[PDB]
């Protein structure tokens, strides 16, 4: 532990970080799909 | 079809008055005759702890679960 | 416990009742309890707040 | 800390007395239009 | 005037600048790839690939390079541990520099396309107003995607022309790149069989080409055209985001639960391997 | 090839097709 | 006579009354 | 170009079905109804049947039903045992093999309710879109409703998928949800997570905005088209008391929408973070300072100790598959500190 | 903790300055 | 009318001030200023407090090695209890701080300030001519604050039970409270949760409907709501709708505050333990029993002393 | 060179927007820095 | 030194509040 | 605004592709093929989903890490 | 060196912010 002054608490491998980030972006992009589809279907009323 | 006319109709009153008690007694018998326990698998208050098993059940099997529950049950 | 809890709740509710009824009575006495006159709003007679 | 006690007491009493007399100054509500 | 959150909506009906912005985003992506790869090499310590694999050093982008055959570094060190043969042109530094060069070229292309936006190509021959044939542009782009998929599945992974892909033993002791023979039976569908991937791409290519041809030769129906409103470009964005988040969910699942595309050699063990006593059972059986 | 799980899956598949066909036929019949 | 409103109200009501009839005696069960 | 903009053309069966579906009846069936009314209906029935008759004696080793003598609060639909892992538990699947009784006993009814309810939520949002389209109005209600779907997906689907199996998903029931809440408090220290903070802030602010807007509108009416309430009077009042007050009605009624949606979305992101055990559990600096100096002690340390106690005293019965037996000397206690 | 300090400082400088530039341009 | 009293009264009562002062402001402003000043100074720098009164100080000041999420103003020490503890009754300033006086000072001044603020909310409303009872809607958070900070310590007999003025302190208070009393399994806390969730729901839905309807109409939104769910023709006018919006959350928070005060006198929530018993006398566990085990863990780890 | 772009627009945001933005950045900072430092 | 950072963030936030109160933009 | 854009050899080479925007076939066209292939793709997705979930067990499929050694 | 860091940070923040507030008021 002396080399990098390890704090003694486990960290997450690259697999966990990849999964976390990509799932969060998946939810956000579901919201984006919903919003942009809503605009597309309702173009006339949205325009004015 | 406004609700007032259907409410005041005699045919409605008679058919519902004959059918509703039938369903109520159907549920009453469905519970009191023990058919509910057999169909839904809920144990009666006097077989929760079979003589071979004095502790709570536990499955420990994904694919081969049928006879496992057979053993745990009864 | 029953006495204390019940009477605290009742006292608090009656205090809220005081607030409501006192406010309503003062407003009615002033004369604008029914609502704003929509012609002579007291706010309009004041300069813009900057 | 007697000095601090008296200072706090006098400031509080000043505030409370002003608080009371402010309302005693206000004239009763009335309805001109009636 | 526009709000802060609509500033990019100007390019909606200006394809010339749309091309430039998409090129610029691609340039940012490639530049991130290259810069991350360079910094990624700058910190890696290949001294002990036994008890200090890459996945224990926060090695995020390097495993993706390693998965497709690139194992040699210009510094002499190799992932396997030995010094191996000459690195050749294709190395980690090579890919990083290549991505940086590509990003810069795309930057220049983006600037060019930004300055020159009014092109007769985007203008409808019948009417002066700019129009885009989305049902056909989709056909051409699907055709290109199918061609690329077939090429990857038949030449790179198969080892006919390329190096292949990474494969390892079930318990992650010894693993390295080889060619993959496509498997066409039901056994090629299970996640943990590399032979599926190759085969998949081949099929996934060929069908695409046919679809790429079909949409290129058949125009949409009127009912579909007005129900889906394919005239507007916003529908394309909505559908694309839908497919994108579907892909994100699928990729996240394949990563978390483990598959032949994420060997534990270069990504780390899965939690379900510890929960079910995978390596414990292996060690106990071997010792017994 | 003829494993029981496949049989159950095909049975469920035909059941779903039956439900879809029933709904479609009901809609068509009631509409006109 | 067979309107969708009729279908909805009956599909909701019939299980409801059946379940209430069950639950009453269910409560009367000796423990 | 070939034809006119889909005015009449031909009266295909699709047009007749569409006309019948979109009739102005008492209940708007719509196209979404074909997906909403069936699924959602089962999503209700499966719960109530689930709450009434079936038991949880084999999955969790508990009695959760009216038939077994449980109150409304106590009754619940329990998740399948941890052995089932992530099986969807089809009634025709290998686990049940078409035996309805054992399918109920194995706990598959929870999967039934969850799946059919998710599809019912999708159908309901599509219904919102359909009605908004039919009345020529902007579909902001669908955008608002996207948040509860996000929370439901993040809590009932993403989370158990991230864990060992369905066993750790919330069980439908008033007391079961309390167990789940205390479970997150004990293990994941969910209160400390920033995303939960950013969600609770949104929720409480939403309640605050609702109350304030109702009181303000109801207390600035005009005596008796034109707006009933005096916007200028309310703006002056709230700008002189609080300091800042709304000036544009549209912005206010959009803020009332923006707050809860953002709060719940952020909480959903937090729960996604927890699904992979990425939990904002500890402060390393404070832990090391407390370790080297026994005297040092803050509220955070007491919370950590309480979490240790919760885990130790709950794991015995909340996770039967582990077969955990704790000797009485091992369970944490305050006096032993 | 140098990484935390630099990340915090960047998050306070870049976005707030970004907003200020636009507002200055507007007026 | 140049008398000092006259001009001072005109200044205080005048609406020309940027922030209306009013007579209630006379007590409102200085009290809140004192509370916030002492709170800021104590949070920034203050010595450890002996919350439990057995000579085991608890660090809570930002400067003494703890974070924002963890920093808090420790409540008054258990030794003093309900006795009035200003500076001048303390033996010395250092002892005053060690025992935890500033929390008592802050809470007293804060309660006075919030009550005076509730009053001014009526007074200004009377000035402008608008209807008076906006203060009634404000009585909910005030009631909850009074229950948390004053009534519960009075019931438990000590001031150490008041909510610590910090985030992690708030979490500790909530967990300990759940341990001692089943706050979760109490109908009034259930009504409070219902009130909060319903307030969020109604705010979101009303915002969506109104912002969608504002195009260039309320009939269209009414029809939209009526057709969406089976329910038809309710809240036909803005008056009833905007009254209901205020009525739901206010009643919910009134009930949760009353539940907290009720528990202050040891009247806990429902206790469904060993509710289900099989034949010949065994115990079948239910979800309430797992909740009970969690409560056992919390309570046993809470009792720091033997 | 191409003709001047027809659909050129300029972004605006008033003082309320600036205050909202600054308050958001600072609130997020005070919330998250406690965990960044760790 | 983290204390100074926390205090800077807090006082900065209070400054934003103060400016939002007293220096409001007159609408339109 | 009436003047066309810059003339380039590449543009005129690719001009024919983006030439008939808006052209559309009459009737429903090939929507029946859409229905058929949507259903077939849904069936395929269900097949692979139940293969990965293990809810569908096949004799050839092993569906585990131990299959890496196999072939 | 904490005194140096805080002094530098104050010198950057207070005067530049001071100027920015004035300029925002002017426009
Ligand atoms: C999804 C993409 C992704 C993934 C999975 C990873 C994963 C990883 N990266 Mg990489 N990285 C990425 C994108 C990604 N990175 C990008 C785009 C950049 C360019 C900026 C970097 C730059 C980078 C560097 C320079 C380093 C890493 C490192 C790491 C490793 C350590 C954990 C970590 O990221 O820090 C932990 C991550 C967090 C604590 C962030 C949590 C996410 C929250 C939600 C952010 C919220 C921000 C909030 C709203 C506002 C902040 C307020 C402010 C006051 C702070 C891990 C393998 C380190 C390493 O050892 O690998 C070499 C390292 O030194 N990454
Ligand atoms: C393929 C992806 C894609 C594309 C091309 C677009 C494109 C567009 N969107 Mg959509 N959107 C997307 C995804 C996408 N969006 C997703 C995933 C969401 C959900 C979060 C949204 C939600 C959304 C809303 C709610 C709105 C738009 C709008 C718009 C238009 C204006 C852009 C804007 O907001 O101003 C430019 C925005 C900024 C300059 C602000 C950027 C600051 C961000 C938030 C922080 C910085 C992030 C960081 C630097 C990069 C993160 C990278 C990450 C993805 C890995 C534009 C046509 C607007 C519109 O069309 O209305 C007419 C609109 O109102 N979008
Ligand atoms: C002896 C005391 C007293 C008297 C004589 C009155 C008399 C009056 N009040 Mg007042 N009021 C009181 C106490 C009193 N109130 C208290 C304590 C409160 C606080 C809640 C209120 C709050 C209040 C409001 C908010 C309003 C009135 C109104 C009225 C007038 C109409 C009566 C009414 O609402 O119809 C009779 C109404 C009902 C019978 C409905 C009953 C609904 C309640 C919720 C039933 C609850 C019963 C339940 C079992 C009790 C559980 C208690 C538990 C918590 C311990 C009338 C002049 C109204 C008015 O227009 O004034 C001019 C009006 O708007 N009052
Ligand atoms: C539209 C309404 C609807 C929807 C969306 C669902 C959806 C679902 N149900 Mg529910 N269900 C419904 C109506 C619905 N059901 C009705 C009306 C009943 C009463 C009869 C049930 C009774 C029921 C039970 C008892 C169970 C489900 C289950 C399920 C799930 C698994 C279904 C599955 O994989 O089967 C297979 C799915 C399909 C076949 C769907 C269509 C797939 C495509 C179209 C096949 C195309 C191939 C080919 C062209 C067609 C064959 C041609 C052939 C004739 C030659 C899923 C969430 C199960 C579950 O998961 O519970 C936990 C379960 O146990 N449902
Ligand atoms: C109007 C503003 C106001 C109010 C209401 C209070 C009220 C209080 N302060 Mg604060 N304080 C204030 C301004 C105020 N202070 C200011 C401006 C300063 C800065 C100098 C301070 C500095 C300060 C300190 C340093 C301390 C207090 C303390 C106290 C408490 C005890 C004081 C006492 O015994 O008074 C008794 C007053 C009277 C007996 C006079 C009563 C006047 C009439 C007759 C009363 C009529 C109504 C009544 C119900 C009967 C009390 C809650 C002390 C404490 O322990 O707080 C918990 C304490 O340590 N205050
Ligand atoms: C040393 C010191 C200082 C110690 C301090 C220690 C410490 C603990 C500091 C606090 C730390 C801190 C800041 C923590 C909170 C951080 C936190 C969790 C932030 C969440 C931030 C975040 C991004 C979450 C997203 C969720 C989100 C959108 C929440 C928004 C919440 C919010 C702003 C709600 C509204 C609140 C509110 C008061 C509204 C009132 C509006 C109002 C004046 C309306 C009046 C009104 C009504 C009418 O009807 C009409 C008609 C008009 C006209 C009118 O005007
Ligand atoms: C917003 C979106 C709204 C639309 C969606 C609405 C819900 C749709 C209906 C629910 C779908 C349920 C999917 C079931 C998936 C499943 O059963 O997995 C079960 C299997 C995993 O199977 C597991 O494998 C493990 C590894 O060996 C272990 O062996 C386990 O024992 C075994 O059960 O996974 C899949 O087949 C699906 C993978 C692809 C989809 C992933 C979804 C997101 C994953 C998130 C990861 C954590 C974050
Ligand atoms: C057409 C449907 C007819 C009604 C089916 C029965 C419904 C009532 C269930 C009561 C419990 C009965 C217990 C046996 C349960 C049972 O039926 O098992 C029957 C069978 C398994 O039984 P075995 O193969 O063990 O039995 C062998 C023989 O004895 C015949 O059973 O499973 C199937 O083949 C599919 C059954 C699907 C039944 C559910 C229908 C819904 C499917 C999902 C549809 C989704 C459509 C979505 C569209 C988008
Ligand atoms: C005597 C009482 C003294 C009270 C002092 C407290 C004052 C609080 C003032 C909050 C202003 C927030 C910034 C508004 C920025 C601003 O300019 O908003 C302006 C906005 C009004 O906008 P308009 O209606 O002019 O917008 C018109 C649209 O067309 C957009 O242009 O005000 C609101 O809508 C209500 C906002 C309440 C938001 C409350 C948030 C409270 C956050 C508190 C954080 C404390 C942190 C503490 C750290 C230790
Ligand atoms: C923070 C973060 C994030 C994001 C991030 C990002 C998004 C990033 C990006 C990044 C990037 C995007 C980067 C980039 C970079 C780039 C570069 C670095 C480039 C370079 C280039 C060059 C160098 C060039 C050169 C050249 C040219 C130009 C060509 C010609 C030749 C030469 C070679 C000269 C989020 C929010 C998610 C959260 C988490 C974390
Ligand atoms: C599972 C199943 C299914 C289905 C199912 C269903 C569909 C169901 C339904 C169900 C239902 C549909 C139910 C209902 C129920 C109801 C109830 C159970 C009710 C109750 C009520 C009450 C209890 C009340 C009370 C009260 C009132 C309100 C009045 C007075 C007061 C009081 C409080 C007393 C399927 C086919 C898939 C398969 C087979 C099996
Ligand atoms: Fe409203």
């Amino acid at each position: 532990r002396s080399t990098l002054q390890s704090d003694g608490v486990f960290r997450s491998s690259p697999r966990g970080w990849f999964t976390f980030g990509h799932v969060c972006f998946a939810l956000l992009f579901f919201f984006g799909h919903i919003w942009h589809g809503a605009r597309t279907i309702f173009r006339d009323v949205f325009a004015g | 079809r406004p609700f007032s006319d259907i409410l005041t109709s005699i045919r409605y009153w008679v058919i519902h008055s004959i059918t509703v008690p039938a369903l109520f007694i159907a549920g009453w018998l469905f519970v009191s005759t023990g058919l509910a326990y057999d169909v839904f698998g809920t144990p009666r208050p006097n077989e929760y702890f079979t003589e071979d098993r004095q502790e709570a059940p536990l499955i420990t099997d994904r694919f081969n679960a049928l006879e496992q529950v057979k053993k745990l049950s009864g | 416990s029953w006495l204390a809890c019940s009477h605290f709740c009742l006292g608090f509710f009656f205090f809220i009742g005081h607030l409501w009824h006192a406010g309503r009575a003062r407003a009615a006495a002033a004369g604008f309890e029914k609502g704003i006159d929509r012609f002579d709003e007291p706010v309009l007679s004041m300069r813009p707040l900057d | 800390m007697l000095t601090l006690k008296i200072f706090v007491y006098t400031v509080v009493t000043f505030f409370v007395c002003l608080f009371i007399f402010g309302f005693l100054s206000n004239d009763p509500a009335r309805n001109p239009g009636k | 005037g526009l709000p802060w959150y609509r500033v990019h909506t100007v390019v909606i009906n200006d394809p010339g600048r749309l091309i430039s912005v998409h090129l610029m985003h691609t340039a940012l992506v490639s530049g991130w790839a290259g810069s991350m790869a360079l910094f990624e090499i700058s910190v890696f310590d290949p001294s002990d690939p036994v008890l200090n694999p890459m996945w224990r050093q926060g090695m995020f982008v390097l495993p993706f390079m390693t998965r497709l055959g690139i194992t040699q570094s210009w510094g002499g060190w190799t992932i396997s541990g030995e010094t191996a043969t000459n690195p050749g042109i294709w190395s980690y530094e090579g890919v990083a520099a290549a991505h940086i060069i590509l990003s810069g070229a795309l930057f220049l292309a983006s600037v060019w396309h930004w300055t020159y936006w009014d092109l007769e190509l985007f203008r409808d021959p019948r009417t002066g107003k700019t129009a885009l044939d989305l049902p056909k542009i989709f056909g051409i782009h699907l055709f290109l995607s199918g061609l690329l998929c077939f090429g990857f599945g038949a030449f790179h992974v198969t080892g006919v022309f390329g190096p292949g892909i990474w494969v390892s033993d079930p318990y992650g002791l010894t693993g390295r790149v080889q060619p993959v023979a496509p498997s066409w039976g039901a056994d090629g569908f299970d996640p943990y069989n590399p032979g599926g991937i190759a085969s998949h791409h081949i099929a996934a290519g060929i069908l695409g080409v046919l679809a790429g041809l079909f949409h290129l030769c058949v125009r949409p129906s009127i009912r579909l055209y007005f129900g889906l409103s394919m005239g507007s470009i916003e529908t394309v964005l909505s559908s694309s985001i839908a497919a994108v988040f579907w892909a994100a969910f699928v990729v996240a699942g394949t990563m978390w639960y483990g598959s032949a595309a994420t060997p534990i050699e270069l990504f780390g063990p899965t939690r379900y391997q510890w929960d079910q006593g995978f390596f414990q059972q292996e060690i106990q059986k071997r010792v017994q | 090839a003829v494993t029981p799980s496949l049989k159950n899956f095909l049975g469920s598949l035909i059941a779903g097709a039956t439900v879809l066909g029933g709904i479609a036929l009901a809609i068509t019949a009631v509409s006109k | 006579i067979f309107t969708v409103r009729w279908l909805a109200i009956h599909g909701i009501a019939v299980p409801t009354i059946f379940f209430l009839g069950a639950i009453t005696a269910m409560q009367f069960i000796q423990r | 170009t070939i034809a006119i903009g889909t005015y009449q053309e031909k009266r295909t069966w699709f047009d007749d079905a569409d006309d019948w579906l979109r009739q102005d009846r008492f209940v708007f069936v719509g196209w979404s109804g074909l997906l909403l009314f069936p699924c959602a209906y089962f999503a209700l029935g499966g719960w109530l049947t689930g709450t009434t008759f079936v038991t949880s004696w084999y999955t969790h080793g508990l009695a959760t039903s009216y038939l077994e003598g449980c109150n409304f609060l106590t009754a619940a639909v329990s998740t399948p045992a941890n052995s089932m892992a992530h099986s969807l538990l089809f009634v025709w699947g290998p686990e049940a093999q078409g035996d309805f009784t054992r399918w109920c006993q194995l706990g598959g009814l929870w999967a039934f309710v969850a799946l059919h309810g998710a599809f019912g939520l999708i159908g309901f949002m599509l219904r919102q879109f359909e009605i908004a389209r039919s009345v020529n109005l902007r579909p902001y209600n669908a955008i608002a409703f996207s948040a509860p779907i996000a929370v439901f997906v993040s809590v009932f689907l993403i989370y158990p998928l991230g864990q060992s199996g369905w066993f750790f998903a919330p069980s439908f029931g008033v007391a079961a949800i309390f167990r789940f809440i205390l479970f997150f408090q004990g293990f994941h220290n969910w209160t400390l997570n920033p995303f939960h903070m950013m969600g609770v802030a949104g929720v409480l602010g939403a309640a605050l905005l609702c109350a304030i807007h109702g009181a303000t509108v109801e207390n600035t009416l005009f005596e008796d088209a034109e707006e009933t309430y005096s916007m200028v009077t309310a703006n002056r009042f709230w700008s002189q008391i609080f300091g800042v007050a709304f000036s544009n009605k549209r912005w206010l009624h959009f803020f009332m929408l923006l707050v809860p949606v953002t709060g719940l979305w952020m909480s959903a992101i937090g729960v996604v973070g927890l699904a992979l055990n990425l939990r904002a559990y500890d402060f390393v600096s404070q832990e090391i300072r407390a370790a080297e100096d026994p005297e040092f002690e803050t509220f955070y340390t007491k919370n950590i100790l309480l979490n240790e106690g919760i885990r130790a005293w709950m794991a015995a019965q909340d996770q039967p598959h582990e077969r955990l037996v704790f000797p009485e000397e091992v369970l944490p206690r305050g006096n032993a500190l | 903790n140098i990484y935390g300090l630099t990340a915090t400082a960047l998050f306070i400088i870049i976005p707030t300055s970004f907003l200020l530039i636009l507002y200055v341009k507007t007026a | 009318n140049s008398s000092l009293w006259a001009r001072f009264c005109e200044w205080i009562t005048s609406t020309e001030n940027r922030l209306y002062i009013g007579w209630f402001g006379v007590i409102m402003i200085p009290c809140l200023l004192t509370a916030t000043s002492v709170f800021i100074i104590a949070f920034i720098a203050a010595p450890p407090v002996d919350i439990d009164g057995i000579r085991e100080p608890v660090s809570g000041s930002l400067l003494y090695g703890n974070n924002i999420i963890t920093g808090a103003v420790i409540p008054t020490s258990n030794a003093i209890g309900l006795h009035f503890y200003p500076i001048w009754e303390a033996a010395s300033l250092d002892e005053w701080l060690y025992n935890g006086g500033p929390y008592q000072l802050i809470v007293c001044h804060f309660l006075l300030g919030v009550y005076c603020y509730m009053g001014r909310e009526w007074e200004l409303s009377f000035r402008l001519g608008m209807r008076p009872w906006i203060a009634v809607a404000y009585s909910a958070p005030v009631a909850a604050a009074s229950a948390v900070f004053l009534v519960y310590p009075i019931g438990q007999g000590s001031f150490s039970d008041g909510m610590p003025l910090g985030i992690s302190g708030t979490f500790n208070f909530m967990i300990v409270f759940q341990a001692e009393h089943n706050i979760l399994m109490h109908p009034f806390h259930m009504l409070g949760v219902a009130g909060v969730f319903g307030g969020s729901l109604f705010s979101a839905m009303h915002g969506s409907l109104v912002t969608s309807s504002l195009i260039r109409n309320i009939v269209a939104a009414h029809g939209y709501f009526g057709r969406l769910i089976f329910q038809y023709a309710s809240f036909n006018n803005s008056r009833s709708l905007h009254f209901f919006l205020a009525a739901w959350p206010v009643i919910g928070i009134w009930f949760t505050a009353l539940g907290l005060s009720t528990m202050a006198f040891n009247l806990n929530g429902f206790n469904f333990n060993q509710s289900v018993v099989d034949s010949q006398g065994r115990v079948l566990n239910t979800w309430a029993d797992i909740i009970n085990r969690a409560n056992l863990g919390m309570e046993v780890m809470h009792e720091r002393n033997a | 060179m191409a003709r001047p772009n027809p659909n050129k627009q300029v972004v605006e945001l008033n003082r309320t927007s600036l205050y909202w933005g600054l308050l958001l950045i600072f609130v997020l900072a005070v919330l998250f820095s406690s965990y960044i430092f760790n | 030194m983290e204390a100074l950072v926390y205090t800077f963030l807090l006082v900065g936030t209070l400054g934003i509040i103060f400016f939002s109160i007293f220096f409001r933009d007159p609408p339109r | 605004f009436q003047e066309p854009g810059l003339v380039t050899p590449l543009g005129t080479l690719l001009r024919p592709l983006n030439s008939e925007a808006g052209k559309v076939l009459p009737g429903w066209g090939t929507t029946v093929l859409m229905a058929v292939f949507i259903l077939l793709f849904a069936a395929f997705l269900l097949i692979i989903l139940e293969i990965y979930n293990s809810s569908l067990i096949l004799d050839d499929v092993s569906m585990s890490w131990e299959t890496l050694a196999k072939v």
